[PDB]
């Protein structure tokens, strides 16, 4: 029940400094056995280790990133945090803050430390691009004639960068919800649509609201979806 | 006087992990060659403190903590692993300065016939805070739907290891000893 | 330092065991510990083997790890492989410079249903036409195998641009999902009676059609 949570900027502009922070929940960051570090995965490529730190201050870096990485601990706010400076366009990735297995001295005193990740985080998507953020344009996708159980939605037009998250009825509605991937358009921007297959018989009783949270523009939109007049 | 390590290690019945026991080790001198090169120890790992530099150190106390889990369940005695041996029975803390030891005891704690003495709580109400215990076998209702109204639902909290000399290593008894550290217990060569 | 060369893709039918052979290039294998992470699509990784062979809690029993030191290699082995395990898999080890991850083994199990899609086509709503845009939305869920061709119509004749189709992702019920978008003006939506989304999966076009008000 130690849980790791990433809080991140979404956009870092090119050859600036990525400002990342991992919020730790269910343990102490001042815990000497545990190393705490970051793993990235650029999209469609594989995983990669970046750095790790404990609150000895002892730090091991990837030496192909050691010129550009500083990783730092803030114990009063329970967090550890990553600076990645001098960013190329191929530093676009999903960054995973992570705890290691606990560091031990074995039979013969050989100190195994910082060696594989244990609790993973949720990720936050870091996008390196030159142009700036656009918040989405949320439109309801109303039902009509349904195939015995009706289906309704939220088109989330035109945003940069990913992710929007979309819940439904503020988290009440789980069953029938299937949120799709987002297209990469002709114009740099993204569009997804979230669907929920509802009951056919509830559309003048029951109140259906999608909840598009684009955190890279502070957009929540809690858009209501009601039917049509054919 | 002298510190009683062997008087936890070589004892001829251990506890279970539901009702594990502790023996305070105090005002004495503690030797660590006996712990370094005993090579029956199939898992022997020390967190924050080096086993080969325990000879050269002082501690306020040593607390021995001893039980039997099955041989699959031994790696649950680590800082920050979950599952019922960690969650409901012997939760090691994250800031544990100590050692975790185990050794294979299939020869001594497993009969052909069926050794059912050694036990494990698989079912509890909330998770267990570190260095805490529930010896009680008050029979575990499914969290609110109570037990003893007339035998409706309580799945009993303890289950038990049936240990056999004719299983593989997943279902084999491992005596597991934890020697937690914490200036009246020190070494030789120190 | 070293590399960890996984096979990029593997297949094995349900039930009978698979093995992912992650080979370390220079430096011998069991000097350092091997950990395996399962990543499913759209998901976090989860550690499933650690310290060459040991299992965390919640990881099924069939997930066994070993070290194969003849070809200097490291093996994740899954007996009884259910359709749960369609996932990426990554060995990771280290030396006295950094950690080297593996390249990903894309495990897929091949004896699974051939499902033609369930296509839900949406018209551009009134709240979008008054912003003076239109985007039809073709919503192609629950299919297998995971490629479709999504063609469009302008009454009876096709539409050759304005289409922004996705590339299919895997759903977490282990079938597939793709969307396709048809951005427009509001006049072009209103000046045909019928815009159709034709979704051809294994020669079985499932088509859907709308109309203006
Ligand atoms: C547990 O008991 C065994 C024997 O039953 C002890 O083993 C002996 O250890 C001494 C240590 O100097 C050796 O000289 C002997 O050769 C060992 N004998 C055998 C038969 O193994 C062992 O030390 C005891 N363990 C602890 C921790 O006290």
């Amino acid at each position: 029940q130690l849980q790791l949570q990433e809080s991140g900027p979404g956009l870092v502009k090119p050859s600036e400094t990525l400002s990342l922070t991992c919020t730790v929940s269910g343990g102490s960051i001042s815990s000497s056995n545990f190393y705490w570090g970051w793993i990235r995965q650029p999209p469609g490529k594989g995983l990669e280790w970046i750095a790790s730190i404990t609150y000895s201050g002892r730090t091991f870096y990837n030496p192909s990133l050691k010129s550009r990485v500083a990783i730092s601990v803030d114990t009063s706010k329970n967090q550890f945090s990553l600076k990645l400076s001098s960013v190329t366009a191929a530093d676009t990735a999903v960054y995973y803050c992570a705890r290691t297995f606990p560091s031990y001295y074995d039979r013969s005193g050989y100190h195994y430390l910082n060696y594989g990740m244990d609790v993973w985080g949720q990720g936050t998507t870091v996008t390196v691009s030159s142009a700036s953020t656009k918040g989405p344009s949320v439109f309801p996708l109303a039902p009509s004639s349904s195939g015995g159980t009706a289906a309704l939605g939220c088109l989330v037009k035109d945003y940069f960068p990913e992710p929007v998250t979309v819940s439904w009825n503020s988290g009440a509605l789980t069953s029938g919800v299937h949120t799709f991937p987002a297209v990469l358009q002709s114009s740099g921007l993204y569009s997804l649509s979230s669907v929920v297959t509802v009951p056919s018989s509830s559309l003048g009783t029951q109140t259906y609201i999608c909840n598009v949270n684009h955190k890279p523009s502070n957009t929540k939109v809690d858009k209501k979806v009601e039917p049509k007049s054919c | 006087n002298l510190c009683p390590f062997g008087e936890v290690f070589n004892a001829t019945t251990f506890p279970s992990v539901y009702a594990w026991e502790r023996k305070r080790i105090s005002n004495c001198v503690a030797d660590y060659s006996v712990l370094y090169n005993s090579t029956s120890f199939s898992t022997f790992k020390c967190y924050g403190v080096s086993a080969t530099k325990l000879n050269d150190l002082c501690f306020s106390n040593v607390y021995a903590d001893s039980f039997v889990v099955k041989g699959d369940d031994v790696r649950q005695i680590a800082p920050g692993q979950t599952g019922v041996i960690a969650d409901y029975n012997y939760k090691l803390p994250d800031d544990f300065t100590g050692c975790v030891l185990a050794w294979n005891t299939r020869n001594i704690d497993a009969t052909q016939t069926g050794n059912y003495n050694y036990k494990y709580r698989s079912l509890r109400h909330g998770k267990l805070r570190p260095f805490e215990r529930d010896i009680s076998n008050v029979p575990f209702s499914p969290d609110g739907k109570p037990c003893t109204p007339p035998a409706f639902n309580c799945y009993w909290p303890l289950n038990d290891y049936g240990f056999y000399i004719t299983n593989g290593i997943g279902y084999q008894p491992y005596r597991v000893v934890v020697l937690s550290f914490e200036a009246t217990v020190c070494g030789p060569k120190k | 330092n070293f590399m960890l060369t996984q096979p990029h893709s593997m297949s094995e039918s349900p039930g009978k065991t698979v093995t992912i052979s992650c080979t370390r290039s220079s430096g011998s294998i069991a000097s350092n510990y091997v950990q395996w992470y399962q990543q499913r699509p759209g998901s976090s990784p989860t550690t499933v083997i650690y310290e060459d062979n040991q299992r965390p809690s919640g990881v099924p029993d069939r997930f066994s790890g070993s070290i194969d030191s003849s070809s200097n290699s490291a093996s994740l082995t899954i007996s009884g492989l259910k359709t749960e395990d369609e996932a990426d898999y990554y060995c990771q080890s280290y030396d006295s410079s950094s950690w080297v991850f593996g390249g990903g083994t894309k495990l897929t199990v091949l004896g699974q249903p051939k499902a033609n899609p369930t296509v839900t086509l949406f018209p551009p709503s009134s709240e979008e036409l008054q912003a003076n845009k239109a985007t039809l939305v073709c919503l192609i869920s629950d299919f297998y195998p995971g490629a479709v061709t999504v063609a469009w119509k302008a009454d009876g004749s096709p539409v050759k641009a304005g289409v922004e189709t996705t590339k299919p992702s895997k759903q977490s019920n282990n079938k597939y999902a793709a969307s396709s978008y048809l951005s427009l003006t509001p006049e072009q939506w209103k000046s045909h009676r019928s815009y159709s989304c034709q979704v051809t999966h294994e020669g079985s076009t499932v088509e859907k059609t709308v109309a203006p008000t």
